[PDB]
């Protein structure tokens, strides 16, 4: 079939006609990113010939493209180490949470780590990483920040988070209760504080339950984790093809060097050793090249994400689909095998209603505009609320300013402004 | 078929009709003694990396080494996770990384002077006084210059390709 | 150590000219590397063979070279471009994004011309010499919440004051930098206090 590109909609547009959302749902999203990948180590020599003093000595004669790959690849283990320490290691002191959970009704408990196992991992970071699932010259160096250093400087992230705000990223961590946190987190979108002060309950049965859909769609889905498992096959499927690349002739008798040797002598099988050699140098060539490319993409996106960790969980960043799709409130880092996971906490407005909207409004022959709302009507009465939540407010003289005279304004109608 | 590798006793089942054997990486692991009827495991050699871990040499001329993937029997001594560390002391206390080695395992010239082994420290330890009536506004500022250097481009070059090549 | 990345960039570029000139002393399975010294040596037929060869070790070399370059321009194009947005965010404008432009809250940058580079001086503003109070969410006066627009409502144990976010400026609470919506019951924290009206 075609594919349909959405559900069709018409929006009913008007010049007199506002929609104004009258309640809100959380949302928390998960975003996968790569970060790292898996140190590997390549001895061109002994990949090449393999303890063979003639063949190396024939290999000689190609120059110093043993010392270039050595050189590339140990480029590559430092860039991937240093991704992963500038996208973990941000934070300069260690943070750990107080053992009184009083957080105003939010539940960290499962992103929180638990001590009764040997790494100090999270339930999400455990399911995490359960998902995700010597040679012949071949051998993958371990990396510098293991996985509970990496948890641990996690769970630092989370604790300096959820204590602080965004006070532990520019200066020192500053002590704040959570509420009023979630207070400034709304008021840093255009909702004013009151709606969570008294919808507080809500919202953290809200994000309860977004935090246990989480846990279930984790638990039940495999194929959560999709780039981290995409770059893991890329990776072993460049390993084989490497190792695989050693049973091919390239033109010679047979793929055995030791047999060639053990069969020829050296002024006839020189140019079968010649052959092996240029082919295998090729394809190891090929193989540092795409390694090359695939490192450069790893470190464009180990740099996005350290740019989200930074712009995400250390403030509330104002770019539109940046921290996750909607308006964005908090996020919480979860560490993830050669990769990081965020937990965007968005806010989205729900049970839109239309009501009828006017520019200003002419009381005594000078117009009156809303400072911060829009002036709305239920039909008989205007009144003026806020952008992005329903609250109607009586028209008073401090939530709009006069400027000028209302005949050059388009769409002004009539009403009685009150004087406190 | 010649080779040279460890040949030690092998637990697998050798069919009648087969001799030779061969792994997932089309490579011989298994053979069959000639004389006898007993299966000999055909492990490879001993072998590894080499990495010298040393300081400045301004400050002293003592270095460590480093063989990677080994167990401290095949090659002051002490098992990591990406070898073994002769020339360096594994003390029981947690310092900031200075020369990274592998596995959470750094190495520091540190005074009786001598390279020392570690675990490396991510932080000093900090627990914020959270309360649900508790604040911190602070009172006072500095202000911070800081830089950052940021490469723009680099040399253009350009190499003729007969002159390079055919002289 | 102060401009290490411009440095190593160069050392780069220096390491990479000098492989690709010290590529040429290689026979790649030839008589010799010198090209005057095979011709005048060997017949032509054997010469042809020896200079395909050392034209296709060296078309190799060239080739790895090209593409090490190729490489190390796209990273110094992401480097540019980023460069280039820092200034046009930081530096003719100010920025709000986190540890964007210094660790700190943004207030200016100060470009500098450095060798195939560019250095930038943040301006940043990092609070310092906290204090401890006790905070309250909302207060109530007559029976309606009073909430503060822009402010904390903080206390230094008997008397309670709305200060700023990011500076301690304690003022007596007044019914102009407060609103209210809503009743007492309606918040958990609300602690009970006395508002002002001018
Ligand atoms: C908003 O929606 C939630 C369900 O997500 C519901 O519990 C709540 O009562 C709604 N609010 C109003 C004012 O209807
Ligand atoms: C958080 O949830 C867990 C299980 O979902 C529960 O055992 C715990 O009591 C909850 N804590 C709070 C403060 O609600
Ligand atoms: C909202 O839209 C419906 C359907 O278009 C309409 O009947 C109703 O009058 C609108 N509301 C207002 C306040 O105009
Ligand atoms: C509009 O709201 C006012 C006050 O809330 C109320 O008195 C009036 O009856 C409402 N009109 C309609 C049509 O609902
Ligand atoms: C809105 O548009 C309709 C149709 O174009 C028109 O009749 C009406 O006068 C307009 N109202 C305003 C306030 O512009
Ligand atoms: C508002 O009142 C003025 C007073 O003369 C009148 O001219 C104008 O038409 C009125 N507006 C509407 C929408 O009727
Ligand atoms: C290294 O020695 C330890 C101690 O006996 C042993 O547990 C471990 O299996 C050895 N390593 C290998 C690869 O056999
Ligand atoms: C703030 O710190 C500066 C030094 O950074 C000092 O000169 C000044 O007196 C301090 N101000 C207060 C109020 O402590
Ligand atoms: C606040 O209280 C905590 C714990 O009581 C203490 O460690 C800290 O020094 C106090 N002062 C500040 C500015 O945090
Ligand atoms: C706060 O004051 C109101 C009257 O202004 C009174 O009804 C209420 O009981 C007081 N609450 C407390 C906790 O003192
Ligand atoms: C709190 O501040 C007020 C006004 O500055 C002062 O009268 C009072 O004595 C102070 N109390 C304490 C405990 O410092
Ligand atoms: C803060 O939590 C404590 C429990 O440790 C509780 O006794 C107190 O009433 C709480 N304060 C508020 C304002 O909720």
């Amino acid at each position: 079939y075609t594919m349909s590109l959405g559900a069709e909609n018409s929006v009913a547009y008007s010049n007199n006609s506002i929609a104004i959302p009258t309640n809100f749902t959380i949302s928390v999203t998960t975003e996968i990113l790569p970060v790292s990948m898996t140190k590997t180590s390549v001895d061109c020599t002994m990949y090449i010939c393999g303890d063979s003093t003639e063949c190396s000595n024939l290999l000689l004669q190609y120059g110093s493209f043993c010392t270039q790959l050595n050189r590339a690849l140990t480029g590559i283990a430092v860039e991937q180490d240093k991704n992963t320490q500038e996208v973990f290691a941000q934070v300069k002191q260690i943070y750990k949470t107080p053992p009184i959970k009083d957080f105003g009704g939010f539940n960290f408990s499962q992103i929180l780590p638990d001590p009764s196992k040997p790494s100090k991992r999270s339930f999400i970071e455990d399911l995490l990483f359960n998902k995700v699932t010597k040679f012949n010259g071949l051998t993958v160096l371990p990396p510098l920040l293991t996985d509970e250093m990496i948890a641990q400087y996690t769970s630092a992230l989370l604790a300096g988070t959820i204590t602080s705000g965004w006070t532990f990223g520019a200066g020192a961590a500053l002590q704040i209760p959570f509420a009023m946190q979630m207070a400034y987190r709304f008021n840093g979108i255009g909702v004013t504080q009151n709606v969570l002060y008294e919808n507080q309950k809500l919202i953290a049965n809200q994000f309860n339950s977004a935090i246990g859909k989480i846990q279930d769609s984790l638990s039940s889905t495999a194929s959560a984790l999709g780039k981290l498992q995409d770059v893991v096959n890329q990776n072993a499927q460049a390993l084989n093809t490497l190792v695989k690349q050693l049973s091919s002739n390239f033109g010679a008798i047979s793929s055995v060097l030791n047999d060639i040797l053990s069969r020829l002598d050296p002024p006839e099988a020189e140019v079968q050793i010649d052959r092996l050699i240029t082919g295998r140098l090729q394809s190891l060539q090929t193989y540092v090249t795409q390694q090359l490319i695939r490192a450069a993409e790893i470190r464009a996106s180990a740099n996005l994400a350290a740019t989200k960790m930074s712009e995400c969980v250390l403030g509330q960043s104002k770019r539109v689909d940046f921290c996750g799709k909607g308006y964005h409130l908090m996020s919480f880092p979860q560490s993830a095998p050669h990769g990081v996971v965020f937990l965007h906490v968005t806010y989205v407005p729900a049970q839109e209603k239309n009501f009828t909207t006017a520019p200003a409004i002419c009381h005594d022959g000078k117009a009156h505009f809303p400072r911060e709302g829009v002036f709305v009507s239920n039909g008989t009465h205007w009144f003026v609320t806020q952008r992005n939540f329903y609250e109607p407010q009586i028209i008073t003289t401090d939530n709009t300013f006069v400027s000028g005279n209302c005949d050059v304004v388009i769409g002004i109608v009539n009403n009685t402004v009150y004087d406190p | 078929l010649t080779g040279t590798g460890v040949l030690t006793e092998s637990n697998k089942k050798f069919l009648p009709f087969q001799q030779f054997g061969r792994d997932i990486a089309d490579t011989t692991d298994a053979v069959r003694d000639p004389q006898t009827l007993e299966i000999l495991d055909i492990t490879p050699c001993s072998f590894g990396g080499v990495s010298v871990i040393t300081p400045g040499t301004n400050t002293s001329n003592q270095v460590a080494v480093l063989y990677q993937g080994v167990n401290c029997t095949e090659v002051n001594v002490f098992q990591t996770r990406a070898g073994c560390l002769i020339g360096a002391e594994h003390v029981n206390n947690s310092y900031e990384c200075d020369i990274p080695i592998g596995a959470g395992i750094c190495a520091s010239y540190q005074t009786s002077q001598s390279i020392i082994a570690y675990t490396m420290s991510l932080g000093a330890e900090n627990s914020v006084a959270y309360s649900n009536n508790s604040i911190a506004i602070p009172t006072n500022f500095t202000i911070s210059v800081t830089t950052e250097i940021l490469p723009v481009s680099m040399t253009k070059t350009s190499v003729d390709c007969t002159m390079y090549i055919c002289g």
